[PDB]
């Protein structure tokens, strides 16, 4: 019997900041053991100073980001070309994957911008839309090798202020671009090493006021 | 209905410099309830450790199997059975049983009591051996343990860093898993001497 | 079920034995297979007989429709209409069809439309046990322009030793003759092709 | 899942614990479980996180345009209704839903409805829902009279999500609370398990069974 | 065969056990006692399949009760608990496994100290101040986890134990008929008449 | 089915229609409603033409919406019955819904909706 | 919802410095690995892209008609359709990715693997993949089937990344390909020794190959194997 | 698993890449799938990982007995009918799939053996999830008449194909060469194409960073 | 939903409903009410799926008010029960059935005479002295069989309800927690406070 | 796999293609389907790889263990022995032998055992896809006292047009002669067969 869902693999990377924030993504498209493609993005500027990834399904997640791509340029057009802040396109995105609710896209989508104060902004959705903010999230095949590190390296987790007695939590704080890219680049090596669907590249795409800005690294080809 | 995730649990194992270390969580469960916070998944026979995580009723079952087999080895031999010696009994043990294996992810952790040499192992659950200088990690949060692992873990640790690492490894992993946690032991093995602390960690 | 259809100097002949079972039972043991779909385009069905009926007799009405508006039809033409009703309807249709066609421009041609609900143009086709046809079946056996003798003679044995290996097939061996002379129908006997 | 809302004197309390969970795996330690439909009206987050999540969302909605309408706060018993009938429409289409509607009207009072995804629509003084409602239910079941204060009320709540998230593998993270009044709702704070347990054990001199 | 609780307080053990037998849609008996005395200072509850539980407790039973002639001598709870575990253990990859889970409430006279043991049907043994089996756990494990307290008395446990029955008679769907109560101390076995 | 528009504009800027509409009911028998202080009370002319009528089974002026609730009227008396079971109808609609009798003022706007959709529909006086 | 009745096999392509390759053998396929015969599997569409499919062959003479139709369309009310609005491979292959994704989402899909090859109008190489899924993926070597498994690892190892595009010639690139067609002859069941190849390069144009045979073919060494183990005659 | 066996002039080479995975995780990122049977008789197996490496040391076992019992060095041919008669009895439940090289008095020997009990000849073999990828290198570069160092270069090439365009394959490739009249030599990672690079930061926690409940020594003396 | 009961005497109808929901494996409510009234003189009690229990009883509710307002009438019990039961048999042929199994209790002001109609979720209705739904019947026929006079009073009709929820108490394995008891008369629908 | 045994004046050959499939994957494309069971006794296997190579090797032990006590046995004997093998465990079973032997007293001699277990002696066999014996195969085309070169040209006609039509067969042609000269091994490439 036909089955119309399929596994692309990928793993993506969401980490908000003070004044800004990261999307990352590997670059690698599998199916079962082989690989389609060693560069092929799912990172994607959507205009509006928002980066969106859909990961899973490829065939539902560039449905779907087609899609917000076309609500964001008809949002334009009905409303004086305002633009949408990252909110206002976090409830679009619930509304466009719970149309689907009794046959839905099989993807894990992120979008990450700046909220209407200019603070950095990620919000994860589940495949039929139940949507959060957070300051941090890894989606995808090695979701659950990244995250347990973020917690520790991001939010400080299970780390107590030495000698304390484990009374005095280690303080949260905004880490900078360059820190976080660091943890983004570890996170996605580390990955590589014990999860055979990531590898080939990682594409990291920042977001501030001043706009969005593109990096490339090389992760391990086997 | 799938005997290696109805109890839960983890335990991982991690190389130093003339030092090894093994850890497991407290946690004994019967899928979503929690029934023990004191259930220990680390034994010693002599100088060579074994964590054991899965099915429980195994767990049990082999400790009580490898005491049983290393006190016939040491009235025998007249001497403790050595890490790699005790990796192959347990290899050997469970392929015995592989058409009707223990539910049970074995890892052995200790010092080689001639050469000093530390020595990890671990074993799928009809008896593969996993031999590696780096780590060994076991359970229903072994995804995230690896990921803690493969990041944290750099060679050639001293006893008093090693522990800090191994222990963060399995505090953030068995948070991010619902069925490991509830207290945690880390077992420090030097060469002639060997400490095991409780860490402090949320209990849910 | 044994059909095939040969393309030769004057035309094309079809021929199929006289076997319909239900399954081990003989239901019919002198089936006509030859279906006229239009004065001088017959087709051999294979498949599903309710099904290869129904589309037969629907082709049959699209080709007379055909022929009071834009005159006589080509073998091409009924060709694409059985695969088009085969291939919409491929999900509910277990049909396999041979269209053998005579032009006075393109002379004598040969259509296949499998299970599949593709179109396939070929000098002779041959299907054999279930709808199942051979790309090969003796390529140094047939030349193109043959005569009709040799024609009928080829077809004659190609069809006398699937009955021989295949209890689905059996009874007699019908063909039909297709030139610009006109339809001329041929019957061979057990006992004729027998011993071949 | 653990979701808890209770009447009393001073109104409702609800809690709710934060954790969500893909088989052993936990996605989230920061879930919000109590869906904000209006200033004046709350709901619980069990079974799909979606369903709850969008038709809580729409609730709201439905509730604004009649109040725009008919110039008068919706009652309880209206938005619960609005919300069992539109869940019955989809009945069997696959909607999973175990939400409690929490409001406090001049004509009911402090009023909350059991809603859930085959149609059950109940008033009651007492509701928990999810994995670990069994637990909840237990602290609540023993401790819970009309004439507590709003303090104690806001206590027993926090302390029947902790008595779950201990015991419930698929409950934990951090505790949510809410006191609902006649003017409206109060959030009353995130409150992380971790730090909670410990504060609560030395305290109260519960959870002898855990070494801290 | 539903509700076996078991509380281990300062001095004593205490083994609730439901009264209810239910064959189809009928309560066929509402005074069944769901425990056997293994030895005089040694009390096992049981609750499972039918038949098995009674041929498994009356089995051990049996062999306690040999081991005692034959050595003029009382097995330790936790030597008890430990042979009760391993015949479990050997059951699991049988032909046709016992599908029992038990409580083994003893006290040590040796040790001068009570102990309770919570055996499920695979043979997963644990010692705990407070257990239960099946569905009874999760409606009085966190009244427990709050009130008990390990210096508490015979008449304090008891208390306790009432709240978490009232707890089950509300809470839960099925009626078992109550409980019978069991004390096993330094003194032996007995079983507290009115509940 | 009939689309016609019937109810349209006039140069002068009414619809005859309508207006025609309200002909109709200044040729209906009088209805008077007086409302006091703790009480409302509906008059209704019965004109006197109709002798041998049988008063008993004879529809009466005044109908029943809710059991709180009546509807009088003047004008054409088979258009009346089409309002009062569309209202009765959304009396017990309400009550099923919003789990409260209509009160007065709804009930009133869901009618006069019903008269003005007739205003500007196809095929419809 | 169906199941696929007559199959081609695998369809292998690859960038060079100035265009791309793309080849399929001529061979329908029936279920229990009996074979059809005479089936083009390479669609050239206008004179800058060819379509290669692999799959089911009545859905793949659909999707013929389809680009055939969309040509003619494409020509209507258009007086620059032979230049400046003639149909691009990035036109047609959006075009084929919309229909086979539209065509599962109603879970009536066509059994068919894509690859689309061709120049665009500036001269970038266009090669990009779309299945029965509606699946989308681009590469320096594209293959579906066996040619992913077996075709895919031997190109790669003349263009591994982006930048070994332009150090890859026509000769170099030509040579890869048939090279590799002759792997899937050995080991490809399916496979047959006909096979079609297209070059579509932005200074010569669209070459198209047919009739073309696997030759240099080893056998030689079989004459030497005997038995399946202890076998000495 | 990608392992291959290539037969030369004056003997036989296998090769195996050094990834085990448990599902999409790597488990081991250099384990040794070359395993001896005798000193100049090697087995590369793929497949259930504790089968093949069981199944090698049990025929192992019964040859070194078998070869003291008849003062005469092991044959392949044993090892095969051995091998091949024990997969058999157990009809596939064993799931061995080995490559069976060596050289005897007889000469020098190359096989394939399934985990039903089929056994076949070849001059070059492949198996495991990468041997579609290894086999098109071996049908595109073997030819008769190889050299000792073509050998190596042809075999290590097969595996390099299936440890990057294979994910169940990867890390290091490893060799063992079974020349005539030469003790045979294990070239345990002969190559290291897969070295992961330095990281971006040390996450080396400062001491106490741990809370900590309870410390006690261990007694693991007498 | 599980126990509804109906006793017609010589001059009302008598019907007993549990008061117990449960879901999963908790009671959620004690004081559920599985009744509503039709009109003055007709009450109905159900039992059934979750949800179309009371969405069919308040549809059918809402359709006798309608009929009450646009008659100023009330209709008869037997052309309720005809009504109901139409409703059930269109109901079993849909894309979704409820499942839904009621009694209709009524005094009948033009005969002066008390009917009780039972009616399962396929449409099958029967006039009956005393009726059941599910199990309920398994327990109390026997007793009511035996018991039952049609010159029975309130008063002995209330007297034997309470024999019959003794037994289901009794023999029963699931926890009903009580019944609410309704009477129908000429002055209309009443609810026995305390039972 | 197709395979072959045809009887000739001075003995027997057997042929067969050198293709191993699975799935679509050639797993051996130069597979020797020729097995010795005896110095002049040989068979063509079909079905399970497995079965049929562990079968082989029974039967081959049998006949070594035959041949030291009451010396060298007779094809019948052979065909008696993989018959017993294969009726009594054709439960668990999925096994197809063509044996082909020569003696100095009987000649060539051809016994078929197919997937049933049951034993048949004919004058030549073939078996094409999946271990399927055809019946007649061209009765015609073959003659009895046929010479070694007319067997050759016979067989290598049959395997070329098997081949051509079946994607399960494939690779060289291989063929065993038995005579009273001895064993002669013959292996035919594709570009002598396929121009046929
Ligand atoms: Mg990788
Ligand atoms: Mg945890």
């Amino acid at each position: 019997q036909f089955n119309p869902y399929g596994d692309n693999g990928g793993t993506i990377l969401g980490i908000a900041g003070e004044d800004f924030a990261v999307l990352a993504g590997d670059t690698r498209n599998i199916t079962d053991y082989s690989i389609n493609s060693r560069y092929e993005p799912k990172v994607f500027d959507c205009g509006d100073n928002i980066v969106m990834s859909a990961n899973g399904f490829a065939a539902d997640g560039d449905a779907l980001v087609k899609r917000f791509k076309n609500s964001v340029k008809w949002y334009h057009f009905d409303h004086n070309d305002k633009k949408l802040s990252i909110n206002s396109a976090a409830r679009n995105i619930q509304h466009l994957l719970y149309g689907k609710r009794f046959f839905p896209y099989y993807v894990h989508t992120i979008i990450a911008g700046l909220d209407e104060d200019g603070k950095g902004a990620v919000y994860s959705f589940d495949p039929v839309g139940s949507y959060e903010r957070e300051q941090c999230r890894a989606g995808g095949a090695a979701a659950s090798l990244i995250m347990p590190f973020l917690d520790n390296q991001v939010n400080f987790k299970n780390q107590y202020e030495p000698g304390t007695n484990g009374k005095v939590k280690k303080p949260l704080k905004y880490l900078s671009v360059e820190e976080v890219i660091k943890l983004v680049r570890d996170s996605f090596t580390s990955a590589t090493e014990r999860h055979i669907q990531v590898g080939d590249g990682l594409e990291i795409l920042i977001v501030t006021k001043d706009g969005v800005r593109k990096e490339f690294y090389e992760l391990k080809r086997d | 209905s799938d005997p290696s995730s109805i109890n839960g649990g983890i335990v991982v194992a991690m190389t130093g410099k003339d030092c090894v270390a093994i850890a497991c969580d407290l946690r004994l469960g019967s899928q979503s309830l929690g029934v023990s916070n004191k259930f220990e998944k680390i034994f010693h026979y002599g100088h060579v450790f074994l964590g054991i995580t899965g099915l429980a009723t195994d767990v049990t079952t082999l400790n009580e199997m490898f005491r049983y087999k290393t006190n016939l080895y040491k009235l025998k031999e007249e001497r403790a059975i050595e890490p790699e010696t005790f990796t192959q009994l347990v290899s050997s043990s469970l392929y015995e049983r592989r058409f009707g294996p223990y539910f049970v992810g074995p890892v052995v952790a200790g010092i080689n009591s001639k050469s000093g040499k530390p020595f990890i192992a671990g074993f799928d659950l009809i008896g593969c051996i996993d031999e590696a200088k780096d780590f060994i990690v076991s359970g229903t949060a072994s995804d995230q343990l690896f990921g803690m692992c493969e990041s944290l873990y750099e060679p050639n640790l001293e006893p008093e860093d090693l522990f800090e690492t191994i222990s963060q490894a399995l505090l953030n992993a068995a948070d991010r898993d619902a069925l490991s946690g509830w207290g945690a032991v880390v077992y420090i093995i030097k060469k002639d001497e060997v400490v095991k602390r409780y860490l402090k960690m949320r209990q849910d | 079920t044994s059909i095939m259809a040969v393309t030769f100097k004057d035309g094309v002949i079809l021929g199929a034995d006289s076997r319909t079972t239900t399954g081990a039972y003989i239901a019919n043991r002198v089936t006509d297979k030859l279906t006229r779909v239009h004065d001088k385009i017959w087709c051999c069905r294979s498949g599903s007989a309710a099904d290869t009926q129904a589309i037969a007799d629907i082709v049959q009405y699209h080709l007379e429709l055909y022929t009071s508006q834009y005159g006589t039809p080509s073998t091409e033409t009924a060709a694409s209409v059985f695969k088009e009703l085969c291939y919409e309807n491929k999900d509910n249709l277990t049909a396999g069809i041979i269209v053998a066609g005579y032009d006075d421009k393109n002379k004598g041609e040969v259509y296949t439309i499998p299970l599949g609900g593709s179109v396939h143009k070929l000098p002779y086709a041959i299907a054999v046990s279930g709808s199942t046809f051979i790309y090969g079946y003796c390529d140094k056996n047939f030349r193109e322009n043959m005569s009709k003798e040799e024609t009928v003679d080829f077809i004659k044995h190609s069809l006398s030793q699937a009955i021989k290996w295949d209890g689905s097939s059996g009874g007699v061996i019908r063909m039909v003759v297709l030139t610009a002379a006109g339809v001329e129908r041929l019957i061979f006997y057990p006992d004729e092709y027998e011993q071949l | 899942t653990t979701t808890l809302a209770f009447r009393f004197q001073g109104g409702i309390i609800v809690a709710v614990d934060s954790r969500a969970t893909a088989g052993n795996w936990v996605a989230s330690q920061t879930v919000k479980k109590v869906i904000e439909i209006n200033p004046f009206l709350l709901g619980t987050m069990a079974g799909g996180a979606a369903d709850c999540q969008f038709w809580e969302t729409w609730l709201g909605s439905q509730c604004r345009l009649h109040e725009l309408r008919e110039k008068e706060r919706i009652s309880v018993a209206a938005a619960s209704k609005i919300l069992s009938n539109l869940v019955y429409q989809y009945k069997g289409a696959g909607l999973s839903m175990g939400t409690m509607i929490c409001g406090y009207t001049r004509k009911e009072g402090p009023t909350i409805y059991y809603v859930d995804s085959d149609g059950t629509r109940l008033k009651g003084d007492i509701f928990c829902v999810g994995s670990g409602q069994t637990f909840a239910y237990g602290v609540l079941d023993s401790n819970y009279k009309w004439d507590l204060s709003v303090e104690d009320a806001l206590y027993l709540g926090k302390r029947s999500i902790l008595a779950a998230a201990h015991r419930d593998a698929y409950s934990g993270g951090s505790v949510n609370l809410y006191h609902v009044t006649e003017d409206g709702w109060i959030y009353h704070g995130n409150h992380d398990v971790g730090e909670l347990f410990w504060k609560v054990k030395e305290e109260e001199g519960s959870f002898n069974n855990v070494i801290g | 065969m539903d509700i076996i609780l078991g509380i281990r307080v300062q001095d004593s053990v205490i083994l609730a056990s439901s009264k209810a037998v239910t064959r189809g849609i009928s309560v066929l008996k509402d005074s069944d006692d769901k425990t056997r005395q293994l030895s005089p200072h040694t009390l096992m509850s049981f609750a499972g399949e039918a038949g098995d539980t009674v041929q498994f407790a009356e089995y051990i039973q049996a062999n306690i009760q040999l081991y005692s002639i034959r050595e003029d001598y009382e097995l330790s709870p936790q030597a008890v608990s430990s042979f009760v575990r391993q015949e479990l253990a050997k059951s699991i990859r049988s032909r046709r496994p016992y599908q029992v889970n038990v409580l083994i409430g003893g006290y040590d006279k040796k040790k001068n100290k009570p102990e309770l043991y919570q055996i499920d049907y695979l043979g997963t043994k644990v010692e705990l101040p407070y257990g239960a089996h099946g569905y009874s756990g999760f409606y009085t494990f966190s009244l427990l986890d709050h009130h008990y307290r390990p210096d508490m008395t015979t008449e304090e446990g008891l208390d306790l134990l009432k709240l978490c029955v009232q707890e089950l008679e509300k809470r839960m769907p099925m009626d078992f008929k109550g409980v019978i109560v069991k004390i096993v101390d330094k003194d032996g076995i007995r079983q507290v008449d009115d509940f | 089915g009939y689309d016609r528009a019937l109810s349209i504009f006039s140069p002068d800027g009414h619809i005859f229609q309508v207006e025609y509409a309200l002909e109709a009911v200044k040729r209906g028998t009088c209805a008077v409603g007086v409302k006091g202080k703790n009480c409302v009370v509906l008059g209704c002319e019965r004109r006197s033409t109709l002798k041998l009528q049988d008063t008993r089974i004879t529809p009466s002026k005044v109908s029943k919406i809710d059991s709180h609730v009546v509807l009088s009227f003047s004008g054409l008396n088979a258009d009346s019955r089409i309002l009062i079971e569309k209202a009765r109808v959304e009396a017990q609609s309400h009550r099923l819904t919003l789990e409260d009798p209509v009160t007065v003022e709804y009930l009133t706007r869901y009618v006069a909706g019903v008269q003005q959709r007739y205003t500007q529909s196809g095929g419809v006086r | 919802t169906q199941q696929p009745i007559v199959t081609g096999t695998s369809v292998i392509s690859m960038k060079y410095d100035n265009g791309v390759i793309i080849a399929a053998d001529n061979l329908g396929s029936y279920g229990s690995l009996l074979r059809f015969n005479g089936v083009e599997r390479l669609i050239p569409v206008g004179d800058n892209t060819v379509v290669g499919i692999s799959g089911d062959i009545s859905d793949m003479q659909h999707i013929e008609r389809l680009l055939k139709d969309l040509v003619t369309e494409n020509a209507y009310d258009n007086p620059l359709a032979d230049a400046e609005e003639a149909l691009e491979p990035s036109y047609i292959f959006e075009y084929l990715a919309t229909v086979m994704y539209q065509r599962r989402s109603k879970m009536n899909p066509l059994w068919n693997a894509i690859i689309v090859a061709g120049v665009q109008s500036n001269g970038d190489q266009f090669l990009r993949y779309v299945n029965l899924l509606g699946v989308t993926y681009s590469s320096p070597t594209l293959a579906t089937g066996f040619g992913a498994h077996m075709a895919n690892p031997l190109l790669r190892k003349v263009v591994d990344r982006e930048s070994d595009i332009p150090k890859t010639t026509v000769q170099v690139a030509e040579e890869a390909i048939v090279n590799a067609m002759r792997v899937l002859y050995y080991r490809d069941a399916r496979s047959s020794r006909n096979f079609s190849l297209a070059i579509i390069d932005k200074n010569t144009g669209l070459t198209f190959k047919k009739n073309l045979q696997v030759e240099n073919m080893k056998w030689d060494f079989a004459k030497d194997i005997k038995g399946y183990g202890t076998q000495k005659i | 698993t990608t392992i291959v066996g290539v037969k030369f002039n004056n003997g036989v080479v296998i090769a195996a890449d050094t990834r085990s995975t448990q599902g999409p995780i790597v488990a081991d990122k250099n384990c040794a799938k070359l395993h001896r049977i005798s000193p100049k008789i090697w087995c590369a197996g793929a497949g259930t990982a504790a089968d093949t490496e069981a199944v090698t040391q049990l025929i192992g076992s019964n040859i070194e007995l078998h070869s003291l019992y008849t003062s005469r060095e092991p044959r392949v041919v044993s090892a095969l009918q051995m091998l091949k008669q024990h997969l058999f009895k157990y009809q596939g439940h064993i799931g061995a799939y080995l490559i069976v090289a060596g050289v005897d008095p007889t000469g020098s020997h190359l096989f394939s053996i399934h985990a039903h009990g089929s056994t076949d000849v070849g001059y070059y073999l492949s198996l495991g999830s990468g041997s579609l990828a290894a086999m098109a290198v071996l049908e595109s570069h073997w030819k008769q008449d190889l050299t000792k160092e073509e050998a190596i270069k042809l075999a290590s090439d097969a595996i390099q194909a299936g440890i990057w365009n294979d994910l169940g394959s990867g890390s290091n490739v490893d060799v063992c060469v079974m020349e005539i009249g030469k003790d045979a030599e294990y070239l345990r990672n002969y190559l290291t194409p897969n070295v992961r690079e330095e990281k971006q930061k040390s996450y080396k926690f400062p001491r106490g960073t741990t809370a900590v409940l309870k410390e006690s020594i261990v007694n693991i003396c007498d």
